[PDB]
């Protein structure tokens, strides 16, 4: 919805700043994988 | 054989560019409002002290 | 036009003094003179600013980002001046439009003029980029006045069904759209195809308006008929069955 | 070692895949083909291509288009990938590359 | 202040108080008034009013439970259906789902200012949910024999089916009960119980 | 049983010394009467709130949220007089109960009383919205004195490891929860689903007792083993080897 | 107080003193009381045991830097887990082992009141050598990690057993054969393979 329950404090600051940082790796690994599938995907549409 | 292979690709191309549509789009935004929320309390009760 | 000026250079804390002057004015005009006015005011955020100013120099308890304790009884002076009395033909009405930093609706200013007056427009930034005039977000507003305003005998016996019915509608649209931000358009059903084509001539033809084009009630009631034209009758789950059966059909 | 080419299309083309060594008869004796004609009725064309797509020994399948036409609403049907179905050209229909479900599975990618 | 509920005010209050309502800001944008929030919100007077529901209704304890249950199961799969796409699901999630959404745009729903919905009387309202209820068990029990042994009922044939019945079960709430007597609604409502019952037996 | 009472509509400042006369007669009751006594304590955060006022009279320094420093050791000396004396056989065992404001666990009063009580409980809302009575949420409880109150001859032979063993199981549990939350069923292993049913047959029957079930010791020893049972011998990681050749066939 | 790193006394802790023992939050609540944020942890020391280790056990110092690559590769792939592949699994349960074989969550029990620096470092080095077999692709030519977990078997089980000793009545001798016996398992189970 429009937030996480959570009660605020620094700690919940450093877990959701953890959480943040871990979802931009997911998000580039999962770029790479799809930009790859989709070169072999091109050339064996064209093959 | 090729073409076999083909559809199978497609249908994992797919699944994979929908799962990362699905976190990127929905993931984030309440994440980085959390943080908003969370600076801004701090800050206030800094304030009041 | 009764018009007064303040400029930014000149000094801050005179603006505590202007808008009371103006409403001095408007009530002079108003219950001695028999007149309409259509009082207007603008940047209610230096106003805020200069009373916080005033405020930090007092050194009051303070409240919400800082703000004064007391800003919600002088903005009630402030606004609660107004409407029409009895054995008085004239009228008060106001638009005080106000600037929003940040675009954050949970900011102390916007929630707390929100709370003291009946209703709210909010002009969208997102509209304004996609370049349409008048950009004006039709689901976050609200107006409270419908419950006399509009009805029978004034305007029309199916008013109210049609606007609640349109704002369903967009609402619904707004949810389906974002589940297309993902989902994709193959896997989605006729329904929300059909949703996303309303929202499509929503905001091409209602919202487009154009600068100096005065439209009457008539014509737009009769737009927004011709925009529900796309559902059939059986999904529309804000209509009465007599007024579905007898303006639908055409 | 074990899995075998089905071929369904004229008498031509069965004639030279037979030719070519595809072509077994089961325990059951059923064959891996069935020749297309005039008098050959709608009704049972479609069951056999079910008979074949519940066989577990097959892989691929061969049609001409004219067939596959007839019955495309089938092959529209159809979205799997082990049985794969491919398309073969015909003396009196030659191919055209705007017909095919594959092209379809990747619309706009010509 | 804001909305936000962590004031210490709003915490006295829920810290005295014995019943607690809850209001949403997104279900008024919804104009889906009221706006009950059906989840924050809770009673503690249930258990008292049990003797009187049981002296003179008989019947409210089976309904208020599967509401809740179905309430509950909705607010487990929203963002579940959500983060999926609709794409695995059972027969029994989809009945589930839209049942659910019925109960929301007819049950929650109501106009307290068009005429014909000003008040509602209590007999009325377990009329409705007895109604709701039966029609979903029907179609959970239907749905499920049909699974197990051949030719699972899928939600789209049985919609195609009772198209005209849920229409009728969605617009039902237009009753005005100053210009109906209550005989008469009641009347309706077994007329419509029997209606759903002849199509449950004639798809079965 | 003595009973002293308070009321909302009663004065404030009685609250301050309400508790300290109840401690006192617990004290004489046990230390000269040589009784077992049993004190149960009130809505402490009223007490915490009672001094803060009266801090806000005193105009001393204050604390963080405002509560005076001192009250660390006021609670102290509210909190101590428990514990068993030597040449008597009487006992005092304290059992408060407190709120947290917000369901906060950092919330002041929390805190200090977690600094000088031993243990927690957790009442959980989220187990009372699924209607489980009791809803105690065993994973932040803890009783640090357990450490020598069983054993053989006290309860049983085979006893801590099986609480460790269930309380590691219903953790990594709530992890797959959590995995299956975040991706779906889809990634789930046959171990995750067995730690699946774990958690819901755990939740069923092991917390979920009932308004007078007085169960005994033995029977939820004998429930432990049960809910262990599901899994075999290799999943089990915090048990000796011994213990379970000697009871988990049977 | 809840794990505040950011609490003044702790960095005042971090400025003057130099040994710093972790222990993460999220695992503390848990009541897993030895349980460590290596992150959040400084070594004082690492000259000093120089001497030391050349004359005891000098093959402790590479075995201890290979724990601490798994210990951050898990690090990572935990994270990598949030949102797969059998070559991060192999990391991921050789770190799940160490953390449960030497964060031990014994609650006193007295047979955990034992420290033969001498017979404690069998086991690191085990869980070492079975990672380092176990990292080449897992088939040791280069198969999965599918593969050998249901190869294994009981030997995972008693793997974790390992912790379960009592010094006192054990003997030493006997102990050394106990690390014997676990190593020569080892390499019959990979020698089938």
């Amino acid at each position: 919805k429009d937030r996480i329950e959570i009660f605020p404090s620094r700690m919940a600051q450093t877990i959701m700043k953890a959480r943040l940082k871990g979802a931009q790796t997911g998000r580039n690994l999962l770029k790479k994988k799809s930009d790859a599938l989709t070169l072999r995907f091109r050339q064996i549409l064209k093959k | 054989s090729l073409q076999t292979s083909f559809v199978t690709l497609d249908e994992a191309i797919k699944i994979t560019n929908r799962r990362v549509n699905a976190i990127e789009h929905v993931i984030i935004p309440r994440i980085e409002r959390t943080l908003a929320y969370i600076i801004t309390e701090l800050d206030e009760r800094e304030r009041e002290e | 036009v009764c018009l007064f000026l303040n400029l930014a250079n000149d000094p801050t804390i005179e603006r505590i003094i202007t808008p009371r002057l103006a409403l001095t004015t408007a009530e002079f005009l108003a219950y001695q003179c028999e007149k309409h006015v259509l009082v207007i005011l603008t940047d209610m955020s230096s106003y805020a600013e200069a009373l916080r100013e005033v405020s930090a120099a007092r050194e009051e308890v303070p409240g919400r980002r800082g703000f004064p304790g007391y800003m919600y009884t002088d903005l009630a002076t402030i606004y609660e001046r107004a409407g029409r009395v009895e054995g008085r033909n004239g009228s008060i009405t106001q638009i005080p439009i106000l600037t929003m930093p940040n675009d954050d609706i949970t900011h102390p200013i916007p929630d707390l003029t929100g709370y003291i007056t009946e209703g709210q427009i909010y002009v969208d930034r997102q509209l304004h980029n996609r370049q349409i005039y008048p950009p004006i977000n039709v689901l976050p507003s609200l107006s409270r006045l419908m419950k006399s305003a509009i009805g029978e005998g004034m305007t029309r016996k199916d008013h109210a069904d049609v606007s609640n019915q349109l704002y369903a509608c967009y609402a619904i649209g707004k949810d389906v759209q974002a589940m297309k931000a993902v989902v994709g358009e193959e896997a989605l059903t006729s329904d929300d195809l059909l949703y996303l084509e309303f929202l499509q001539k929503f905001e091409k033809n209602f919202i487009t308006q154009g600068p100096y084009e005065n439209r009457t009630v008539y014509e737009t009631l009769d737009i927004g008929w011709q925009l529900l034209r796309i559902f059939p009758k059986e999904m529309l789950k804000r209509i009465p069955q007599s007024t579905l059966s007898e303006f639908y059909p055409r | 070692r074990g899995k075998l080419i089905a071929v369904i299309g004229d008498e031509d083309t069965v004639t030279g895949f037979l030719l070519g060594g595809i072509g077994e008869l089961n325990k059951n004796r059923h064959p891996n083909f069935l020749v297309v004609e005039k008098d050959t009725t709608i009704n049972e064309i479609e069951d056999t291509f079910r008979q074949f797509l519940n066989r577990d020994d097959i892989g691929i399948i061969l049609i001409n288009q004219y067939i596959a036409e007839m019955v495309r609403h089938a092959l529209d049907a159809h979205q799997r990938s082990i049985p794969a179905v491919l398309e073969i050209p015909s003396k009196e229909h030659p191919y055209d590359a705007a017909k095919d479900s594959i092209l379809r599975r990747a619309k706009g990618m010509f | 202040p804001g909305g936000d509920f962590s004031d210490p005010v709003t915490s006295a209050t829920l810290g005295i108080v014995q019943v607690f309502w809850g209001l949403d800001k997104k279900l008024a944008q919804r104009k889906h008034f009221p706006s009950v929030n059906w989840l924050i919100s809770y009673s503690k007077y249930m258990r008292a009013l049990d003797e009187y529901y049981d002296k003179h209704f008989t019947e409210f304890v089976p309904l208020r439970t599967k509401a809740k249950e179905i309430l509950q199961e909705e607010e487990d799969l929203a963002e579940i259906v959500q983060l999926v796409g609709k794409a695995s699901l059972a027969e029994t999630d989809k009945i589930t789902l839209e049942v659910a959404k019925l109960i929301k745009d007819d049950f929650l729903q109501q106009n307290g200012y068009t005429p014909y919905d000003r008040f509602c009387p209590f007999y009325k309202t377990v009329g409705m949910l007895s109604n709701m209820i039966s029609f979903y068990d029907m179609a959970r029990r239907a749905v499920e024999t049909t699974a197990q042994s051949d030719n699972k009922i899928t939600w789209s044939i049985i919609r195609e089916h009772m198209g005209e019945i849920l229409y009728k079960l969605s617009s039902m709430k237009f009753k005005d009960p100053v210009k109906d007597g209550e005989a008469k609604i009641k009347a309706d409502y077994a007329q419509l119980l029997e209606d759903m019952q002849n199509a449950f037996r004639s798809l079965e």
